[PDB]
């Protein structure tokens, strides 16, 4: 009640390190927290659902923004079969010169990663042909997460 | 005093005890209530210390078991000799040893397994053997099969004699307790009689039989034209023509002008150019000297007469700076319990086996042995594994003694108490050493891998970027190379060709031996070896020291030696017994031995073994890629595991196909072991409950109610399957590679 | 029984070891075991090694109750010796721990209060659903 | 031959300093005064923590941003001409 | 531009240190 | 501190009291058995959870039950 | 006391070892923590300067040592952080010192103020200042 596991006094009384280890482990078991009722459990579940939706929308928006900013969508749409899609750029202080020269692929001017997710084809099929569309979609998804 | 004391007919031979199983223990003898009884009947069969408490019966049982083991060993030797005599190509291999592969087994023609009869050579088809028996027989002077048949018959006779002796000494005349407790006479007889006399007789055989026949063979004489061994003894003219010193007879030996025997007793050293092995004269000289040394050393302890030494007096009268009174009550402890002696002998035998493997690979003592690569590899790996297993067993028996035979009231020792009073510091220091060694040794490899993966080959720990050279080993190598010039004037050349410096020795177009270079890779692998050995030592020592009691459990000695746990309390007390410590150290012994054998195999294939053309260039099997590819884990995985496994997986449809099958089968067994190491008993018991219900519905319920295995039994099964699978995988891979490529 | 006191009892002959008291004894608590021996003899300490117990009264300091009880039960089983142990706190309070009624727990004694008794079979406990959303437990009822 | 006293428990439980020393300070008074006057601003704990965090972050960011391509191979970029894919992909 | 050279060190190093310090202080607090 | 409970199926064989390593259980007079006694667990705070009492108990199912609960210094078996 | 979990050995109890350890700045009880922390930080930074400049990624270029020196300073900062939090979670504002009160002989002595909020704060400040000064001195001596 006074230590880190505020939802469980029994786990907060012991002096060993397991109090930390179990504290992370039982944070989502709402039926184990002391002084619990049905109303509180249902409301916490509802709030967790909302948070999960926000996280999903933020993830999709980030993917769209990175593809727009550091990708080659406009070069890929013209020749789909002879262009390798790009996911995001690579910045690494540990890279040597051979790694920098060898990781440059596609039309990029620096090291990049090839996207095996398959979102280029999905976005091309539904009717996106420019970077502005991707930017608008990212903005809309950020608004939805908020 | 020293005397022969026996008891007449202590036991009566009858079959009444054969009918009832488990007669040794009353609990087992009562009868089977569940299936677990069966699993117990084999576990307590050889625990003589638990059947009774009198030392006399235990000693008699031990003596009889030793006799039975000797009989079994003699039977095995006789079988090997008979196979060599009947189904083998020894006579064909004798004439052309370089171009013929030894074989001593023939497979039947029932199913289609006749493809296993490969074309070994010499007009024969069979399985190529790697036991190295042909070289032993050649070095002994055997040139026919009748002698092998006679040896097999003699082995059979000796096995029968050993079995009869065991029966006689258990059921007719059994020695008393005072007979076994006489260690001075036993030591005198084992030193002077068993070792000195045997080596002296073998030296005599080598002088009289092996040397002339081997000289005739090395000259180029056909094996069918060599005179029989007894002709040399009967005809002194032949020996005079061979060695003129024999013309003088035994007069020089008593005349002390021993130089006349310099013809067949030499001190040259090195390898014989014709056969690629040690000189037989040097071997005979060494055996003679060893016989003299053992015969002299066998008269040290006082038995039945005034002259001699007392072991108890030597131990008690010992005074030193760090020791003090020290060894006061060790004699009673060593002469009271069998387990301490068993542990000491097991550790010594394991160390001796490892030393034997090293000395045997370094200096080949048999003719045409260095140029046969499979035999060398098999001998090295086998002896290393045996030594590791013995070293592991020593700690288990030490823990058994400390658990069940230690009492500080009647038999008290100061050194053991002093060691037991500060175990925490020892354990902490060993833990720190293990952590430090592991961190450095593995971090070097991980750093090399990361630097190579980032396109930075100039930042690695290699011979080109950052050099870590074994300076001390190189200094020792140079000293050994320069040894015979000034330090050892008697020897013409150095003991071994391994030392950096000298010439190359090759026999029949194949390299026999050449100096071995040392670099950064050897440094890293040696440190890895040290780390693994230290971790195994830490595990075994922690198991041995904390057997009686611990801070967590203050009364661990009451529970015994083989108990699963104490309970779910105290946070959990699983695997607290010393048996669990041994079961855990088995894994680390396996790991260490696997790493050692991998290092030896790759280094020997890369830097020593190979072929020589007429011009004088040497081409190695893997072309010397050890020094640049073994500094990273990816190199070990690609240039050793991936590259050298081509032969084993492509052996289907050929005479090596069996090996390939094993390369799969062992794998399966390994995975099977996991089932016994990741689960628990309750799930299996609850499943057997439903299975038993399904049986009960159809009136097929057995009286012996099925029960799941105990925890200790499950752990033992898991570790046994793991070890067997891993060892069989390594065996199949090594044999397939070294037979297909060498 | 009235609790006793341990004013100035001596200690057995020990050479010292690393299995002794730690910071918990100075911070939290420790335990003291006292017995009486008729002759001088050697026994085995729970912390490792052997010690010698002087003839007469003997006192010893340990870290946990399990060590005290193990030593006491070994003494009773082997030497036939009566013993008793207390628990000592940093503030100086000494609490009598071993037999509180003056007799060993394995012997039934009148005037003893019963704790933790449930007058039902082990299979008569209610299901966990019946005690849901309350601070009690099924076995407590 | 006694080791348990109820009046005091520091000796009974072993509360000692093995290597503690109570000797006066050997440092020169002038140097001590100089160090005391000059090291004063770092005495406070929260201020020290905030200053350390902010200064470390700002310095690391400034050094990373201002760094040139000679020190960092990543900032230098590729130099060789590009390469084609396995199936002719760009 | 040069945004990665400013943002990668921030997320990689500074933020984990701040989060670790805050979490350790909150956990150890009584 | 763990929870130790005793049920009325006990027959007063005194094995659990002897098996306890921390002196948790004792025996009291009773009325509903031939032995005229029953076990009890007053010193619950000293329980460690070894479950030796359950190991030594003759019944169809144990008349003494141990349920693990909130841990402390004593129940964790710590000497440092 | 034979019943305390510690043993007496020549290494752990010798006049030379005792004198050398008691004269170390970490054991001077009477001195205020700032002067001890300054010396500790100076020594630690001066030692730490070396390996970074001798085995750094840029150790072969002309910038090498300078860069290495910077790295050393950074480490000191991190170490200072690792000190500050250790105080905050350990010592409260009003609690007294928790150091042992009596010496080995048995004499009552004043407890060390290092195990206090103000004492630890002074120690950390002195350590930071001394570490920075030592790093700067090592760099100046090595590359001037
Ligand atoms: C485990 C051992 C290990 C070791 C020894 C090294 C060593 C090295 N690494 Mg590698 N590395 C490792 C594992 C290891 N690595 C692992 C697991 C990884 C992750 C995959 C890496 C990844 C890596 C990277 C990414 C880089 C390196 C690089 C380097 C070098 C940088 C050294 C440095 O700047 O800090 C040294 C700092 C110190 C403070 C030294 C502390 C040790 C002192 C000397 C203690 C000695 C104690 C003394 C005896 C005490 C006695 C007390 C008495 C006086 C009273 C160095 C040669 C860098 C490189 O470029 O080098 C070419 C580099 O960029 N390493
Ligand atoms: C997550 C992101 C991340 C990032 C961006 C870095 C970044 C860097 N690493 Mg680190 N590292 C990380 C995670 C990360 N690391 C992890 C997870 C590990 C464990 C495997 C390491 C282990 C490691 C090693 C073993 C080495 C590095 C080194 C380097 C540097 C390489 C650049 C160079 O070539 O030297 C250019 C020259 C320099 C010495 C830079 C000097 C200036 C620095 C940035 C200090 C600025 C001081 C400032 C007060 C820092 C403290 C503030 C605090 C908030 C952090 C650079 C600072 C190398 C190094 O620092 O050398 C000793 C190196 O040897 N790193
Ligand atoms: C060390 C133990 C040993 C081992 C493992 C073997 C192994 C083998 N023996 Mg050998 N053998 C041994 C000792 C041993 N022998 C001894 C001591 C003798 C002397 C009596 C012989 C005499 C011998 C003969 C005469 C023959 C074999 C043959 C065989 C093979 C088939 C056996 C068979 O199918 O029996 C069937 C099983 C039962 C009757 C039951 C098998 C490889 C056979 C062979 O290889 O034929 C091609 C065969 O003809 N052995
Ligand atoms: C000089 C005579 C002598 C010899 C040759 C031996 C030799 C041996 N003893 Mg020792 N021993 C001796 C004196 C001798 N002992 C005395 C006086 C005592 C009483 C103190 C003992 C007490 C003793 C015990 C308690 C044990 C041995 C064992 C052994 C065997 C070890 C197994 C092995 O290493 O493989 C080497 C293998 C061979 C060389 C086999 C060859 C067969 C030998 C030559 C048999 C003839 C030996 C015998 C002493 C002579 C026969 C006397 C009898 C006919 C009247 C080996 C046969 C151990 C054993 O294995 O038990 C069976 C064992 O448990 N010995
Ligand atoms: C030098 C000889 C030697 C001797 C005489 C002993 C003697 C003894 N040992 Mg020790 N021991 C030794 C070496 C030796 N040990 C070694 C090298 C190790 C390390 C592994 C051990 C480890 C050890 C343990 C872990 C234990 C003992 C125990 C015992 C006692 C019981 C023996 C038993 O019941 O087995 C009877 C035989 C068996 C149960 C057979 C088991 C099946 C084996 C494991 C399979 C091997 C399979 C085969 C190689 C592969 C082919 C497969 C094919 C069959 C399909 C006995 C006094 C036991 C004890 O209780 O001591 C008080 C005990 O728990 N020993
Ligand atoms: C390959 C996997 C594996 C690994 C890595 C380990 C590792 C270890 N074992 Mg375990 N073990 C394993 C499998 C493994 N085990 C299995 C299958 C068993 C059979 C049950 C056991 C049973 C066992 C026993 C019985 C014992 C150990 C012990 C040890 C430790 C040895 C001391 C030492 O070397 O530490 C040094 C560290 C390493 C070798 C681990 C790798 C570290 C590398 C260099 C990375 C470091 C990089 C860097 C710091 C990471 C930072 C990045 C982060 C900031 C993001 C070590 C933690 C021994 C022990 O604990 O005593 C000390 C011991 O007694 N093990
Ligand atoms: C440091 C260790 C060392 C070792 C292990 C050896 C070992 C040996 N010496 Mg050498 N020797 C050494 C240093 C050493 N020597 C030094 C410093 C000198 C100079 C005085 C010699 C001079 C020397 C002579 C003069 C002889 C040997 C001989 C021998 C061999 C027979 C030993 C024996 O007499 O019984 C043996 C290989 C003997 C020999 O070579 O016979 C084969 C012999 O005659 N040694
Ligand atoms: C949703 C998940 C998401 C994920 C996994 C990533 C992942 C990544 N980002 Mg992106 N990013 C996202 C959303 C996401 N981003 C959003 C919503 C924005 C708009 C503010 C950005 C803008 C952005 C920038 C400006 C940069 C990255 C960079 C990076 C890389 C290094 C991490 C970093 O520096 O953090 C930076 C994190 C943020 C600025 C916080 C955004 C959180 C929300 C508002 C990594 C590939 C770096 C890079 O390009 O390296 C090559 C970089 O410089 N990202
Ligand atoms: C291989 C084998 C075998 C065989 C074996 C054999 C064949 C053996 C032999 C052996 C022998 C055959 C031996 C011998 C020995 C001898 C001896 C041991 C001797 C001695 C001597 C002496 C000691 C002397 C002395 C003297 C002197 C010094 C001087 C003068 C006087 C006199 C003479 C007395 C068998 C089948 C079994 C088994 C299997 C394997
Ligand atoms: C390691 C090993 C092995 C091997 C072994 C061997 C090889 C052995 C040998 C052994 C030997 C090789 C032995 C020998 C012995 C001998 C003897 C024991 C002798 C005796 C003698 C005598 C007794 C004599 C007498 C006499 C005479 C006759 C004359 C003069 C006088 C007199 C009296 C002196 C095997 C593989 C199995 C495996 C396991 C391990
Ligand atoms: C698989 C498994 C079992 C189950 C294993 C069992 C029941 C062994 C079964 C062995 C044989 C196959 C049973 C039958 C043996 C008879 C000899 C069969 C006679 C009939 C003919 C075949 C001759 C455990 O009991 C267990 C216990 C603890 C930890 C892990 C495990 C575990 O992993």
């Amino acid at each position: 009640a006074l230590r880190f596991p505020r939802f469980s006094q029994g786990l907060a009384q012991d002096p060993t390190t397991r109090r930390i280890w179990f504290g992370i482990a039982t944070a989502h078991d709402f039926e184990n927290h002391d002084d619990i009722t049905e109303e509180r459990l249902y409301q916490n579940i509802f709030a967790s659902h909302f948070g999960q939706l926000a996280i999903i929308f933020l993830w999709t928006s980030g993917n769209l923004f990175h593809v727009a900013w550091q990708g080659n969508f406009e070069a890929w749409v013209q020749d789909p079969l002879h262009v390798r899609p790009i996911a995001h750029a690579i910045w690494d202080p540990h890279f040597g010169q051979p790694a920098v020269e060898a990781f440059t692929r596609g039309g990029a001017l620096g090291p990049v990663n090839i996207a095996y997710s398959g979102v280029y084809q999905w976005w091309y099929t539904i009717g996106l042909r420019t970077n502005g569309d991707l930017y608008t979609g990212a903005l809309f998804l950020l608004f939805l997460s908020a | 005093e020293v005397k022969i004391l026996v008891d007449r007919d202590p036991i009566k031979t009858s079959f009444e005890e054969w009918a009832k199983p488990g007669h040794f223990s009353r609990t087992i003898a009562k009868g089977p209530d569940t299936t677990t009884w069966i699993w117990n009947l084999h576990a307590d069969a050889h625990d003589f210390d638990s059947h009774t408490s009198d030392l006399e019966e235990i000693s008699r049982k031990v003596f009889s078991a030793h006799f039975g083991q000797l009989s079994i060993i003699f039977l095995w030797l006789s079988g090997m000799y008979f196979h060599g005599a009947r189904f083998s190509n020894y006579e064909a291999w004798l004439s052309d040893p370089t171009h013929i592969g030894p074989s001593a087994q023939v497979v039947w023609s029932i199913v289609g397994q006749e493809i296993l009869n490969g074309d070994v050579g010499g007009g024969f088809r069979g399985i190529q053997i790697t036991s190295g028996f042909f070289q032993i027989w050649r070095a002994s002077g055997i040139t026919s099969e009748l002698q092998l048949y006679c040896t097999a018959i003699g082995g059979l006779v000796f096995a029968a004699l050993m079995l009869f002796a065991g029966w006689f000494h258990y059921h007719k005349a059994a020695p008393k307790l005072a007979w076994f407790q006489d260690v001075e006479s036993m030591l005198n007889h084992h030193l002077a009689g068993l070792l000195g006399l045997g080596s002296l007789s073998w030296a005599g055989h080598q002088v009289h039989v092996s040397l002339p026949i081997n000289q005739f063979l090395n000259a180029g004489v056909d094996p069918k034209e060599i005179p029989l061994p007894h002709e040399f003894i009967l005809n002194r003219d032949l020996l005079a023509q061979l060695y003129p010193s024999f013309a003088e007879g035994a007069t020089p030996f008593f005349t002390l002008n021993w130089s006349k025997y310099a013809e067949f007793l030499t001190f040259r050293g090195g390898l014989d150019p014709v056969t690629g092995g040690l000189w037989l004269t040097d071997i005979a000289h060494h055996h003679l000297a060893i016989a003299i040394l053992f015969l002299i050393a066998g008269h040290m302890y006082r038995t039945n007469w005034g002259i001699g030494h007392g072991i108890k007096d030597i131990l008690e009268a010992h005074k030193g700076p760090f020791t003090g009174q020290g060894h006061k009550g060790l004699y009673e402890i060593l002469t009271t319990s069998w387990h301490a002696q068993l542990s000491i002998n097991l550790a010594m035998l394991g160390s001796l086996t490892i030393v034997v493997a090293h000395h045997m690979y370094s200096m080949p003592p048999y003719p045409y042995l260095a140029t046969d690569y499979g035999t060398q590899l098999s001998l090295f790996t086998h002896h290393m594994w045996i030594g590791g297993f013995l070293i592991v067993g020593a700690a288990a028996h030490a823990a058994i003694f400390m658990v069940r035979d230690y009492d500080p009231t009647t038999r008290y020792n100061d050194l053991l108490d002093r060691v037991l009073r500060h175990r925490d510091a020892i354990i902490s220091h060993l833990n720190w050493v293990c952590i430090f060694l592991g961190f450095h040794s593995f971090g070097l490899y991980i750093h090399n891998d990361t630097m190579s993966a980032l396109g930075r080959p100039q930042d690695m720990f290699s011979d080109t970027a950052i050099q870590l050279q074994p300076v001390f080993a190189q200094w020792i190598q140079n000293t050994h190379a320069l040894a015979p010039g000034t330090t050892a004037p008697g020897a013409t050349t150095s003991t071994s060709l391994t030392w950096g410096g000298g010439d190359l020795v090759a026999v029949g177009g194949k390299v026999a031996l050449l100096p071995i270079p040392l670099g950064t890779a050897d440094f890293l692998v040696h440190h890895i070896h040290a780390f693994t050995i230290h971790v195994t030592v830490l595990i075994l020592l922690k198991g041995v020291l904390f057997a009686r009691s611990s801070r967590l459990i203050p009364d661990k000695a009451n529970l015994g030696f083989r108990f699963p746990c104490d309970g779910p309390g105290r946070g959990g007390t699983c695997q607290v017994s010393a048996w669990d410590h041994v079961f855990l150290g088995l894994f680390w012994m396996y790991n260490a031995i696997s790493v050692v054998i991998f290092h030896f195999s790759w280094k020997m294939q890369s830097d020593v073994w190979g072929s020589i053309s007429d011009q004088g260039v040497v081409t190695h099997i893997t072309g010397g890629n050890f020094a640049q590819s073994s500094i990273t884990i990816n190199g070990w995985l690609r240039d050793f595991l991936w590259a050298q496994a081509s032969q084993v997986i492509q052996s289907y449809g050929s005479s090596l196909s069996a090996y390939g099958l094993f390369f799969l089968g062992a794998h399966f067994v390994w995975a099977f072991s996991l089932m016994f190491l990741f689960s628990g008993r309750g799930y299996w018991q609850e499943l057997i409950e439903s299975i038993v219900w399904a049986h009960n519905k159809l009136k097929v319920a057995p009286a012996t109610q099925p029960r799941a295995l105990s925890i200790v039994q499950g752990r033992a099964v898991g570790v046994t399957h793991y070890l067997l699978g891993g060892i069989a995988t390594t065996w199949a891979f090594f044999l397939a590679r070294i037979i297909a490529v060498g | 029984t009235p609790p006793q006191l341990d004013p100035n009892t001596p200690s057995p002959i020990f050479a010292g070891s690393t299995g002794g008291l730690l910071r918990k004894a100075q911070v939290e608590e420790f335990y003291v075991i006292t017995w009486n021996s008729p002759k001088e003899q050697i026994f085995e300490m729970p912390t490792g090694g052997a010690a010698i117990m002087r003839e007469g009264p003997n006192l010893l300091k340990l870290a946990r109750k399990e060590q005290c009880l193990a030593l006491g039960t070994r003494l009773r089983s082997k030497y036939k010796i009566t013993y008793q142990f207390y628990r000592v706190f940093p503030n100086g309070e000494v609490q009598y721990l071993h037999p509180k009624d003056g007799v060993y727990p394995e012997k039934a004694n009148p005037g003893r209060e019963g704790v933790g008794l449930n007058m039902r079979s082990i299979g008569k406990n209610v299901s966990p659903i019946e005690v849901k959303f309350t601070g009690k437990q099924s076995y407590d009822l | 031959s006694v080791y348990f006293d109820l009046e005091d428990l520091g000796n009974t439980t072993g509360q000692w300093d093995v290597y503690g020393s109570d000797a006066p300070s050997p440092y020169n008074p002038l140097q001590s005064k100089f160090f005391e006057t000059f090291a004063a601003p770092f005495t406070k704990r929260g201020l020290l923590l905030k200053f350390l965090i902010l200064g470390g972050g700002s310095l690391l960011t400034y050094v990373s941003a201002t760094s040139t391509g000679e020190v960092l191979p990543i900032k230098r970029g590729p130099q060789e001409p590009p390469k084609l894919g396995p199936r002719g992909k760009l | 531009n040069n945004l990665p050279s400013i943002f990668v060190p921030l997320v990689g190093l500074v933020f984990p240190a701040i989060a670790m310090a805050s979490l350790f202080l909150h956990i150890q607090k009584n | 501190s763990h929870s130790v409970k005793i049920y009325d199926t006990c027959i007063g064989c005194t094995q659990c009291v002897r098996a306890c390593p921390t002196d948790v259980l004792e025996m009291i007079p009773w009325d509903g058995c031939k032995a005229k006694q029953i076990a009890s667990a007053p010193r619950t705070e000293d329980c460690v959870g070894c479950k030796r009492c359950e190991s030594a108990c003759p019944t169809d199912f144990l008349s003494v039950r141990v349920y693990l609960w909130h841990e402390t210094t004593r129940s964790m078996g710590l000497a440092y | 006391d034979p019943f305390i979990g510690s043993l007496e050995t020549p290494v752990t109890s010798s006049p030379l070892i005792a004198w050398y350890l008691s004269n170390l700045p970490g054991y001077r009880t009477a001195v205020n923590p700032l002067l001890r922390g300054v010396e500790v930080g100076l020594a630690h930074g001066f030692f730490l300067v070396g390996p970074f400049v001798k085995a750094g990624p840029l150790r072969n270029t002309a910038y090498a040592g300078s860069a290495g020196s910077l790295a050393a300073a950074g480490l000191v900062v991190i170490l200072s952080m690792c000190l500050t939090i250790y105080g905050i979670s350990s010592f409260k504002e009003g609690e007294p010192s928790i150091a042992p009160s009596l010496t080995l002989t048995g004499r009552k002595k004043q407890p060390d103020q290092l195990q206090t909020a103000d004492g630890w704060a002074k120690f950390t400040g002195g350590f930071f200042f001394g570490g920075i000064s030592g790093v700067t001195w090592a760099y100046f001596l090595l590359y001037v």
